[PDB]
């Protein structure tokens, strides 16, 4: 999982 | 409605305390509530729902992949004939997924974002829309994933559209909502280069513009370029 | 019976999927789809069953822990009128976690416990019913207090007398349930010295005991000592 | 919170 917000 | 009868500002405060005590179907379910008593959310009001949905979705997420993971590794000949029930659990766990997708997509089209007159409400509410069809996209495999990719390609391009006219760089929903755009090029799109040249250029354009900022601000910001930096790590 | 029409051995292999991807009210939903099916359970199954409700009922019980920890700040005056929403959020939580405790209870009552003849499976659901009276306990206010304390009392005693004549004093199930009765006295009965008693006493027996034991044996039999001591020294 | 299992 890459950051996302 | 079963939230119709309860106080908009009792689904409000609620939410808050769901937050607090880690309830993020109850946070949803309130916000939901709140939502469809009609008026416009505050600034504090979209951050609650974006939380308790974010909190919801992001929990079946890493169900389904772990249910995915198993499925595929069962499918893996020479591992016995495991029987139809983890493709049966994990259509459990997408159906409820989609569901939620669904909900959200809902709030955000009846009426959220026709009424969001503001660039921070209608770049946050595109945003919302352009992550909601990124997580149907990662489970849709038939017919309509093309559409549902470009669905939500169409409401990330919209939102970016209006951030670069009408925010500085450092804004945070700028921020994020390039960040999550940047990973549906890489994740979804399979555009590893796109995806690289968003972060890369929307965090050299903040960084340009941090001396603007007060040390608050320039927290939040730094934050985010912290996550869009993270992600160029991990693809270069 | 929403699972009445799915087989025992599916409900199983789902409760196992649902296990592996953190899902634990789908969990205890399965598992309460295999006991319905009326046949007694394995080893392995008591466990897959007692994991799924711990989980569930373990998550309401920190969110019960969190609201009443607020509703009694806003309760202390000087912090100005909250309103009725913490105590209605809080209600609604204590009532949730009430149905699912009333739910294991029943699943023990018809007919797990009278069924269960062998010394694992009657203690195992024994010290159960202990738990999720225990929990109801940690909630209650009103007429019943002192009935429902009660009825764990008596639940764990049962346990305790069964597994005292028919279980090494190293069974980690024996061990168990000593713990969490030891718990029982210190944080629900108002007895720290039978509680104080009770963890010494059990620790020192199966200390005495180990040697009698295969290295895994040993290995599950230090785990529940370890826990025993860690709560003396919480205590002492 | 003590143990309990
Ligand atoms: C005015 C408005 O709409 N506010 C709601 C969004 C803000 C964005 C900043 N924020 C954050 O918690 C951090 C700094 C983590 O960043 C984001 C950025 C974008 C999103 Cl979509 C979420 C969080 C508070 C809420
Ligand atoms: C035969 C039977 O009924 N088995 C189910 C219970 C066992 C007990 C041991 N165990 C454990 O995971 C550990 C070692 C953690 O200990 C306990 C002890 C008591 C309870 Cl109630 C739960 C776990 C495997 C399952
Ligand atoms: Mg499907
Ligand atoms: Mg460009
Ligand atoms: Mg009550
Ligand atoms: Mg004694």
């Amino acid at each position: 999982f890459p950051a996302t917000v | 409605g079963a939230m119709g009868s309860m106080e908009r500002a009792s689904l409000i405060q609620k939410a808050k305390l769901a937050e607090q005590a880690e309830r993020y179907e109850d946070m949803a379910a309130f916000m939901k509530g709140a939502v469809e008593k009609g008026e416009e959310l505050s600034c504090e009001e979209r951050n609650l729902l974006s939380v308790a949905y974010k909190n919801v979705v992001g929990g079946q997420r890493a169900a389904w992949r772990v249910l995915s993971s198993i499925e595929q590794k069962s499918n893996e000949e020479g591992s016995e004939e495991k029987g139809p029930e983890v493709r049966e659990y994990r259509e459990k766990v997408e159906t409820e997924l989609q569901g939620v997708c669904d909900t959200v997509l809902g709030l955000l089209d009846s009426h959220l974002i026709k009424e969001a007159g503001d660039a921070e409400s209608r770049v946050f509410y595109l945003k919302m829309k352009g992550d909601y069809y990124r997580y149907l996209a990662e489970v849709a495999t038939g017919d309509d994933k093309k559409r549902i990719i470009d669905s939500a390609r169409s409401a990330y391009q919209e939102a970016m559209d209006i951030s670069k006219k009408e925010m500085p760089p450092t804004n945070p929903i700028r921020l994020g909502l390039a960040l999550n755009f940047s990973v549906f090029h890489y994740e979804i799109a399979n555009s590893p280069e796109e995806a690289i040249s968003l972060a890369k250029t929307t965090f050299d354009e903040a960084m340009a513009d941090l001396h603007t900022l007060s040390e608050d601000s320039y927290k939040d910001s730094t934050l985010i370029m912290q996550l869009l930096r993270d992600n160029l790590t991990l693809w270069t």
